């Protein structure tokens, strides 16, 4: 479990994607150009999670772009860190998806499959031991939905005993951009329960609410959201790449978090968030991180924490910072508020540390929680669906590419099964 | 006897490994290249000391009889690029390319298996160049992944192989309140099944009880790990000090055996350390010998969370190192057995041994603890322990009744069965200790 191979899909996830590899080339020391600026023992071993080392020491991301849109792709190649990648990875058709999760699953997505399969199964003959795979894309999309189901799908199907952790952005419940989001969601969760080993679900909306609550922004841009995102992945395979006290895999996450193979999804928090110029009137301290962690503003899916139990938690910490100071703090959390968790399993919350400071910070903590509150999510999205489905709005993009009402009755089936086996365990 | 060999499974078991063996070299002074340097001969650094554990080499150079097994490879290579690097053979270091997770099942059944062999051959060539074996030393982690599962296996296989040789294992137990692995009682439940029937000793540390320690007597605002492997590691070479050096009553582990082990099972004696003394206060202690015993049997110098007043002491062991009249300690242990809070079984008449070794302590450069002339630990079989066993158990029934984590244990080959039959030995064992302990 050394090697990992990273995977970005549609708009949203080639961005994100951008973002990502901008942060761990940052953290790395690695110029835009593929030629390392700083190496040291922490960076330069473990170089070799994300990276393969090219001739003469240039070092090039193992990593797959893959849209439908040109447009996006070709911005990537003539952006500044357009360099880094091998021009190899970047695969794309002509004729886009519009937003149709039917037309990237099957029929236009099978335009290209099969040269992203020859190009994945490349980098996995490349790696001495793969680790598991990271899938960026968003939920609602047409090529991210349905092609990123459908790769995921050809991946299990090669190596099933390889990690599938999937970061998903989600439908907002407060005014989405786009207009059949629901049908390409609910399609795509019917696959993603199948598939994926860990999914982290992300909303676009509590990021905003991030950004302007405890921010104080003015006028927030998509990068800014992609570098939340960044950290947030970033902070998850930190003890992958870097040594510490307690050290973790994405094994040891699935083990933690998952009492039953329907319970794969995750809200995710980060710590510290504060407004530009009262930094100075800040103090980092391991309580302080806990309370930003826990807090429902910081939730970064618009469910309601309170509201629901917490099953699992996998807290995160990284920089200065005392195991026994986050035993204290944890446990005070589970004490104090120990209403929101469940009483079936005595350990709620495990803890990891990882001595190495993200950069601009002595001290951070990322925050993994499985909590029953995610239900609300997918009750909102499948009221939705079903009023649309309802009046059969729609339909005849989707049918007129092969699709039938029995596999979007088979969804809903799944959908509502998943709330009532979350509503089971809440208890 | 004459050598002994040290096995770390594990993260902490390796970090503690790491501690431990460079107490030795402080206590024999030997430099981190493995020279004798830091005072060239006897016992401390003599073929007293040098014999159980180091191994002399050619030119002089002194290779420590120790073996590192952890399926992550991360922790051995830090190991491998830190001072101490130099210090042991490159091929005695064992890295596994993937982890178990915490799951006790994969480094069993599964992942485990894979090092298994490799790891006992380089027992069995170690053991070859062993000239008089006494025994093994273990350092676990319960409720692990790679401590667990790869080290109830190893230590399986071990005691297969050789089998009348003393098997020691120094075990870091799970939290009564305080705990970082969601998992763990699991594996702490399958892994004593197996411990119980193969371990000759074990002796358990909660990390709860050393951070009260440190935080408590030694005033530590911000203990690390590193410290409470520090502690730990002290007990550890207090147990061999007798081995290493002359003194008045020299005692071997087949008498720790012996006078702490009534029966076959009932092996886990609790572990104390009394002179933990802040530098701060180091010049307001008098040390003395009766001073010291009352420390011991103070909870707070405890390294395990379990109240021993709560049960009845069956066998205990003190073990004094420098400085010390045997008159004096023969008396405080007469003072403390006039108590009556020991509450001593009736089989016992004495049921206090005391061994005493002419050398004095020494503490590593990174601890509060001072250097004293004299120092103790009390190794004690008490009925109070079944609380933890009780505990876990608790922990357990919770999570096994909704099948909780099962199936990521099923999926690496095995049975449900297996659970109910391992927390079912586990409660013959606490219903065994209770009714002995009670009526002895
Ligand atoms: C600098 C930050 C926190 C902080 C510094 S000192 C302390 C106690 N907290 C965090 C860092 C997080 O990675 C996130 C960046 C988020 C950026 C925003 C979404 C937005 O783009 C940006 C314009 C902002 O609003 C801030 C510049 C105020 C940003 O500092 C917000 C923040 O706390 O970020
Ligand atoms: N005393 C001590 N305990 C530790 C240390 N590191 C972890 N622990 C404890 O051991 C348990 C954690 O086990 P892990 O370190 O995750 O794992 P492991 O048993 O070494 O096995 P792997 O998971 O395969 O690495 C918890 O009880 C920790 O508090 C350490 O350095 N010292
Ligand atoms: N966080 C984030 N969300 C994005 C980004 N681009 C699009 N989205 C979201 O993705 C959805 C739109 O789908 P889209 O990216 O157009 O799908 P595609 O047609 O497969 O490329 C809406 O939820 C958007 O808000 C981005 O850069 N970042």
């Amino acid at each position: 479990m050394r090697e990992i191979i990273h995977i970005s899909t549609g708009q949203c996830g080639n961005q994100i994607g951008a973002a990502f590899w901008e942060t761990i080339c940052g953290e790395h020391g690695l110029d835009f150009n593929g030629t390392y600026h700083g190496h040291d023992d922490i960076q330069k071993e473990r170089l070799n999670v994300y990276f393969n080392e090219a001739s003469s020491g240039k070092w090039v991301p193992r990593s797959i772009n893959v849209d439908l849109e040109p447009g996006t792709i070709d911005a990537v190649r003539n952006s500044a860190i357009g360099n880094l990648f091998r021009p190899d990875n970047y695969i794309f058709g002509q004729s886009s998806a519009g937003n149709v999760w039917a037309k990237g699953h099957y029929t236009e997505g099978a335009e290209l499959v099969d040269s992203v399969m020859d190009v994945i199964r490349r980098e996995a003959e490349g790696c001495d031991s793969l680790q598991g795979f990271q899938i960026t894309h968003s939920l609602g999309g047409g090529t991210g939905s349905g092609m990123g189901t459908l790769l995921i799908s050809k991946i299990r199907e090669e190596f099933p005993d390889r990690m599938m952790a999937t970061f998903s952005v989600l439908p907002s419940p407060k005014t989405s951009d786009t207009v059949v989001e629901p049908y390409n969601a609910t399609l795509s969760v019917h696959q993603l329960v199948e598939h994926s080993d860990e999914t982290f679900c992300i909303d676009n909306e509590a990021l905003y609410d991030i950004c302007q609550r405890t921010l104080k922004l003015n006028q927030p841009s998509y990068g800014d959201l992609n570098n939340l995102v960044s950290s947030v992945m970033s902070g998850v395979t930190t003890s992958l790449r870097y040594p510490g006290q307690l050290n973790s895999d994405l094994r040891k996450l699935a083990v933690n978090l998952v009492p039953f193979p329907r319970l794969h999804f995750f809200m995710v928090g980060y710590a510290p968030l504060t407004a530009i110029g009262s930094q100075s009137f800040r103090s980092l301290t391991v309580p302080e991180l806990t309370q930003q962690m826990f807090d429902a503003k910081n939730m970064m899916a618009a469910a309601d924490p309170r509201n629901g139990r917490y099953l699992t938690v996998a807290a995160f910490f990284r920089g200065k910072v005392s195991v026994k100071e986050v035993e204290d703090e944890m446990h005070k959390v589970q004490s104090k508020n120990s209403d929101y968790f469940v009483e079936w399993i005595p350990n709620n919350v495990q803890t990891a540390v990882c001595s190495v400071a993200p950069q601009g910070l002595d001290m951070a903590a990322t925050f993994i929680a499985n909590s029953t509150s995610i239900q609300e999510l997918f009750k909102r999205v499948g009221d939705q669906f079903s009023a649309m489905f309802k009046r059969k709005a729609f339909l005849h993009w989707y049918t007129s590419e092969g699709m039938d009402e029995l596999e979007f009755s088979e969804a809903e089936s799944n959908m509502n099964d998943l709330v009532s086996e979350y509503q089971q365990y809440q208890e | 006897m004459r050598e002994v060999i040290s096995i770390n499974v594990g993260q902490a078991g390796c970090q503690i490994g790491n501690a431990c063996w460079e107490l030795y070299s402080l206590e024999h002074g030997i430099k981190p290249d493995g020279h004798l340097e830091d005072g060239l001969s006897k016992p401390k650094g003599g073929e007293e000391g040098f014999s159980t554990f180091f191994h002399e080499t050619g030119y002089g150079k002194f290779v420590p009889r120790a073996i590192y097994v952890d399926l992550e490879p991360n922790v051995i290579d830090e190991v491998r690029n830190g001072p101490y690097k130099d210090l042991f053979h490159p091929e005695q270091l064992i890295s596994g390319k993937e982890d178990a997770a915490n799951n006790y099942a994969r480094g069993h059944y599964t992942v485990g298996r894979e090092i298994l062999g490799d790891v006992l051959d380089r027992i069995r060539k170690l053991a070859d160049q062993c000239d008089g074996l006494q025994g093994f030393l273990f350092t676990h982690s319960l409720g692990g992944g790679t401590g667990s599962g790869l080290g109830s296996l190893l230590l399986e296989e071990l005691s297969a192989e050789y089998g009348k040789k003393s098997k020691l294992e120094f075990a870091v137990y799970p939290a009564p309140q305080v705990s970082t692995s969601v998992v763990e009682p699991y594996n702490t439940v399958l892994t004593t099944h197996t411990t119980l029937e193969h371990a000759d000793c074990t002796f358990m540390v909660d990390n709860e009880a050393i951070y009260d320690m440190c935080k408590r007597n030694l005033d530590i605002p911000r203990p690390s790990f590193a410290n409470l492997n520090n502690l730990i590691a002290q007990v550890v070479s207090s147990v061999t000090a007798s081995l290493r050096f002359d003194g008045s009553l020299n005692v071997d582990l087949n008498e720790f055996q012996t006078n702490l082990v009534p029966y076959p099972r009932i092996h886990f004696p609790l572990v104390s350390y009394s002179p933990v003394l802040s530098k701060s206060k180091a010049f307001h202690e008098s040390n003395s010998v009766s001073e010291i015993t009352n420390a011991c049997f103070e909870p707070g110098n405890q390294m395990v969370k379990c109240d021993p007043r709560d049960g009845k002491y069956m066998a205990t062991c003190l073990l004094y190192r420098g400085d010390v009249v045997t008159r004096d300690v023969q008396r405080a242990v007469e003072q403390v057995k006039n108590k009556k809070t020991v509450q001593l079984v009736d089989w016992c008449p004495t049921g206090f041994k005391i061994g005493i070794c002419y050398e004095p302590p020494t503490a590593t450069p990174n601890s509060q603890l001072a250097t004293v002339d004299r120092a103790v630990c009390m190794l004690s079989n008490t009925t109070s322990i079944a609380e933890a066993w009780k505990r876990i158990d608790r922990k357990f029934d919770l999570m096994y009744a909704k099948r909780a984590f099962v199936h990521w244990y099923v999926g690496e080959g095995m049975e449900e069965g297996e659970f109910t039959e391992a927390r079912e030995d586990l409660a013959a064992l606490e219903r065994d200790y209770i009714e002995v302990g009670a009526d002895s």
